[PDB]
C-alpha cells in the first residue's frame, strides 16, 4: 500500500485517481490519497471547478519513488513532485494519516477493472511516449498533441505515439500494394510487431495508455492512435491467436468503462463495424460485439 | 480537393493534369451455362487517361488474360488500372509528370493513392461532376484497337484530332464531352448525326470527320438537341 500527499488544496477541484474520484471545495483541509496498490500504473488527474476546459494529470509508479501534490499558484494547476528525503516523506505521510485527513484508494476486491485497463502499461513505455526524464512521472493534459498531428508544434509537449499509416511505404511493400492494403498483416506482424514494438505486450501496453489518455483527459490525438491501434489488428487476415483472444478481453474493459454520455467522440463509428461485422476479425471479439451491442446499438 | 462546376476552368491551365476512367477495364458479357447458371464472359478493356488540355490519350489496352486465374475481378481491375497509370506516370519525364490526377470514379482512389506513393508531390482527387467518359467505346476506332488486341498494348491518339488548331482546350473539351454525352444517352441516334453525310470523311490519325467550323455548329446543335430529346423520353416531361 502506497500513499500521495497534497500539501494543499486551495482551489475547488475535482479530483481523479484511476477510474475513481471525489469532489474537493476550496481550501478543504485535503492532504492526499493513500492505500494505492503498489503492482501497476497509477495516474491522478483534476478538473478545477472553473475550467473544465482543460482537465489533466499525472501517470506514475510508486515503485519508483515518493510523490506527492502540491498547487503551484503562479501555473495555477496542481503539480507532482517527488521527494528525495526518505525519511522526510514517511513523515508528512505518518502525520496526515494519524490526522486522517486523506482518502483511501477505494478498491472493492472483486473488481479487476483497473488491472484489465492497465494490463501491458508500463511506465518505461510511459516515458519514451512523454519525454521529460528529469521527472519519473509523466504528465498529460487535454490539449496536448501527438507526433503524428504535429506532421499535419512545440515538440517538448510531444506526445510520440508510435506512428501508423496505412497509406505509407512503411505499410505497403512494392508489388504487394492491393495485398498489403487489403490485408495489413505484414505491416502488423513483420513490421510493428518484429520491427518497432518487439512483442505484443508492448503494442497493447501503448493502445491502452492511449485509450486512457482519451478517456480521463478527452484527448483527441490519443483517441486517434487507439483507433489506428484497434485497425491494424482487425485489418489483419493473419493474427497470433493469443492477440485475437486478449484483444477481445482488452477493449471489452475499455467499453465497460468508457461514461455513457460520451459515446460520440471516443467511438469511431468507421472502425469499430469494420472490427465486428466487415473485417477479417468479425468473429473473433465476441465479448467485444456483445458488450458493444447492448450498450451502443445506435452507434451500430 | 474534389471537382465541380466552380473549379472547372482549373482543367485548362499550364497545370498537367491527368483524367483517369475506369468504367471499361472490366467488361463482361453475360450468358446462361448449358446447366442453366449464369456465368460472365469477359473482354479486352482499356483505361481511359486523357490530358484534357492538350488532348494527349494514353488508351492502355487490358488483355482478358489479365484475369485469368483470378478473384474478386471488379475490385482488381481498380489496383489494375492504379497500377498501369502509376506505371504509366513513372515511364514519363519528371517534367511530363502531371502535377494532379482526377479519377472519375471515387472507388479509385486508394488503390491510385497506395500506387503513387513514390510521388508524394502528385495529388489524386476525386470529382462531383459526371463526365461521360465510359463511350469512349462508342467511338469506332477505340473500340476496334481494344477489340483486335491479342495482348496488353498501350496506344496513343489525340482525342481532339486537330481541333485545337483552330479553338481553345476549353471549348475542345466542351465539344468532347458533348458528342460523348450524345453517344452514351443514345448511341444509335448520336451516331448517326455524326455520319449521315458520307461526304464528310474521318482521316486515317482522326477519331472523328474533318468537319468545317459551320458543320461543327450545326452537329453540336443537333447533339444538343438529342440529349434534350431523351431526357423527356426518360422521365415524361
Amino acid at each position: 500500500m502506497n500513499t500521495v500527499p497534497f500539501t494543499s488544496a486551495p482551489i475547488e477541484v475535482t479530483i481523479g485517481i484511476d477510474q475513481y474520484s471525489f469532489n474537493v471545495k476550496e481550501n478543504q483541509p485535503f492532504h492526499g490519497i493513500k492505500d494505492i496498490p503498489i503492482g501497476h500504473v497509477h495516474v491522478i488527474h483534476f478538473q478545477h471547478a472553473d475550467n473544465s476546459s482543460m482537465r489533466y494529470g499525472y501517470w506514475f509508479d510508486c515503485r519508483m519513488g515518493n510523490f506527492y501534490i502540491q498547487y503551484d499558484p503562479k501555473d495555477g494547476l496542481y503539480k507532482m513532485m517527488e521527494e528525495r528525503d526518505g525519511a522526510k516523506f514517511e513523515n508528512i505521510v505518518h502525520n496526515f494519516k494519524e490526522r486522517q485527513m486523506m482518502v483511501s484508494y477505494p478498491k472493492i476486491d472483486e473488481d479487476d477493472t483497473w488491472y484489465n485497463l492497465t494490463e501491458f502499461v508500463q511506465m518505461d513505455k510511459i516515458r519514451k511516449i512523454v519525454r521529460k526524464d528529469e521527472n519519473q512521472f509523466s504528465y498529460v493534459d487535454s490539449s496536448m498533441t501527438t507526433v503524428q498531428e504535429n506532421e499535419l508544434s512545440d515538440p517538448a509537449h510531444s506526445l510520440n505515439y508510435t506512428v501508423i499509416n496505412f497509406k505509407s511505404r512503411e505499410a505497403i511493400r512494392p508489388g504487394h500494394e492491393m495485398e498489403d492494403f487489403l490485408d495489413k498483416s505484414y505491416y502488423l506482424n513483420t513490421v510493428m510487431l518484429q520491427g518497432i514494438f518487439k512483442n505484443s505486450s508492448n503494442y497493447f501496453g501503448e493502445l491502452q495508455f492511449a485509450f486512457l489518455n482519451a478517456m480521463f483527459f478527452g484527448n483527441y490525438g490519443s483517441s486517434l492512435q487507439w483507433h489506428a491501434m484497434i485497425e491494424l489488428i482487425c485489418s489483419s487476415a493473419t493474427v497470433p491467436k493469443h492477440m485475437l483472444d486478449k484483444l477481445d478481453e482488452i477493449l471489452y474493459y475499455q467499453i465497460k468503462t468508457l461514461p455513457e454520455q460520451y459515446s460520440d467522440i471516443l467511438l469511431n463509428e468507421r472502425v469499430w463495424n469494420i472490427c465486428l461485422y466487415s473485417s477479417f476479425q468479425k468473429n473473433s471479439l465476441h465479448n467485444t460485439e456483445k458488450i458493444m451491442e447492448n450498450k451502443y446499438p445506435e452507434l451500430l | 480537393g474534389a471537382m465541380n462546376s466552380s473549379n472547372y476552368a482549373e482543367l485548362f491551365n499550364n497545370d498537367i493534369k491527368l483524367f483517369v476512367d475506369d468504367t471499361n477495364v472490366y467488361r463482361v458479357t453475360v450468358h446462361k451455362t448449358f446447366e442453366g447458371n449464369v456465368a460472365t464472359k469477359a473482354i479486352n478493356g482499356c483505361i481511359f487517361t486523357l490530358n484534357p488540355k492538350t488532348g494527349h490519350l494514353f488508351l492502355k489496352i487490358i488483355h482478358t488474360s489479365v484475369w485469368a486465374g483470378q478473384k474478386r475481378l471488379s475490385q482488381l481491375a481498380k489496383w489494375k488500372t492504379a497500377e498501369e497509370v502509376s506505371a504509366l506516370v513513372r515511364s514519363l519525364p519528371k517534367e511530363e509528370q502531371p502535377k494532379q490526377i482526377i479519377v472519375t470514379r471515387k472507388a479509385m482512389l486508394d488503390p491510385l493513392e497506395v500506387h503513387m506513393l513514390d510521388f508524394p508531390n502528385i495529388a489524386i482527387r476525386p470529382t462531383e461532376l459526371r463526365l461521360p467518359f465510359s463511350a469512349a467505346m462508342s467511338i469506332d476506332k477505340l473500340s476496334d484497337v481494344v477489340m483486335k488486341a491479342t495482348e496488353p498494348q498501350m496506344v496513343l491518339f489525340n482525342i481532339y484530332d486537330d481541333w485545337l488548331d483552330r479553338i481553345s482546350s476549353y471549348t475542345a473539351f466542351s465539344r468532347l464531352t458533348l458528342l460523348l454525352r450524345a453517344l452514351k444517352t443514345n448511341e444509335e441516334s448520336a451516331k448517326m448525326i455524326l455520319l449521315s453525310d458520307p461526304t464528310i470523311t474521318i482521316k486515317s490519325y482522326h477519331l472523328w470527320p474533318s468537319f468545317t467550323d459551320e458543320q461543327w455548329i450545326t452537329i453540336e446543335s443537333q447533339m444538343r438537341d438529342l440529349i434534350l430529346t431523351e431526357y423527356g423520353r426518360k422521365y415524361n416531361v
